[PDB]
DNA sequence: AATGTAGTCTGTTAAAAACACAACATT
DNA sequence: AATGTTGTGTTTTTAACAGACTACATT
C-alpha cells in the first residue's frame, strides 16, 4: 500500500511487478525456466540497494539498520552487483 | 537515576563489549532507549535488554 | 537485454520502476523511523510474482516450485505468508 | 563422476518428478545405487533406470 | 498400471545474524 | 576519551534445502 509508482494515476508495485512478469511469460516461447526468483530479485535488489546507499549518502551501517538486514548481508549483497 | 553506558554494562549480569553495547543503542534493544545527553549515551540505572 | 521490463509507450526494465516507488515512498515517509524495508519492497514484489507463476501453472505448486528454482516447501512457505494456502 | 539427483534426472530423455525419481532409488530401481552424502543422494552421471 | 502432486513430516546445511576486533574518523 | 564507521574475522541462530511418505490424480 505504501510502495505506488506515479502511472497521472498511483498504482502500486505490486501491479507494476504483474505486467512485466505477463510480458515475459509472452516473450518466453515454451523454454524451460529453472530460475526465475532469482531473476526477479537480482532485478529488484540492485536498485533497492542503489536507493538506501543514495539516501544514507553512502552510510553502510545506517543503510543496513534501514532495510532490516545485517550489515555483513547488505555488504554481502553489494559485492554481489559489484557495488563493493 | 542515570548511569554511562560503561557504568551501566559493568552492572550487568553479562557484561558485554563496548562496540556490542553502543550497537545495541543504535539498533533499539535497550529499554528505556538510552539518548546521548550531549557527546555521550546516559543509560538510565533501569535500563534492560530487549527484543 | 533486461528480460522483465513493464511497457510505459516504450520498455523501461523492473529495476528502473522499483527506483520510482522507493523515491516517492521517502518523500511520503514524514520522518518516520524505517526498521524493516527490505521485506515492504520484497513482499510487494513476492505477493504478484506468486500470483503470475501459480496462474501460469494453473495451480501447480511443484512446477511453480521447479520454475522461480526455489525448493517446493519454500513456494508452499511464501503462499501461506501471503495467504494462499 | 558423480551428480545430483536434481543433475541426473535433468539430463534423462524423459526427465521424471522429482518425488518419482527418489521414490525409485528407496525402491533400489537406480543403478549403481545412489548414496545419501548427507541432505543429498549422489547418482553416477551414468546411472540407469531398471525393473522393479 | 506407471508416474505425478498436495500435504505433512524428518534431518542437513548454507545463509543470515550476532558478535567480535583492529584500524581510523567524528563527536 | 566516548562513540561511530569500515573491513574483516569468528561463533550462533535461522531458514532454505533434499528427501520420506501416503492418499489421490493424471497419464
Amino acid at each position: 500500500d505504501v510502495l505506488t509508482v506515479s502511472t497521472v494515476t498511483q498504482k502500486p508495485l505490486r501491479d507494476s511487478v504483474k505486467q512485466a512478469l505477463k510480458n515475459y511469460f509472452a516473450q518466453l516461447n515454451g523454454q524451460d525456466v529453472n530460475d526465475l526468483y532469482e531473476l526477479v530479485l537480482a532485478e529488484v535488489e540492485q536498485p533497492l540497494l542503489d536507493m538506501v546507499m543514495q539516501y544514507t549518502r553512502g552510510n553502510q551501517t545506517r543503510a543496513a539498520l534501514m532495510m532490516g538486514i545485517n550489515r555483513g548481508t547488505l555488504r554481502k549483497k553489494l559485492k554481489k552487483y559489484g557495488m563493493n | 537515576m542515570y548511569l554511562t553506558l560503561q557504568e551501566w554494562n559493568a552492572r550487568q549480569r553479562r557484561p558485554r563489549s563496548l562496540e556490542t553495547v553502543r550497537r545495541w543503542v543504535r539498533e533499539s534493544r535497550i529499554f528505556p532507549p538510552p539518548v546521548k545527553d550531549g557527546r555521550e549515551y546516559l543509560f538510565h540505572e533501569s535500563a534492560v535488554k530487549v527484543d
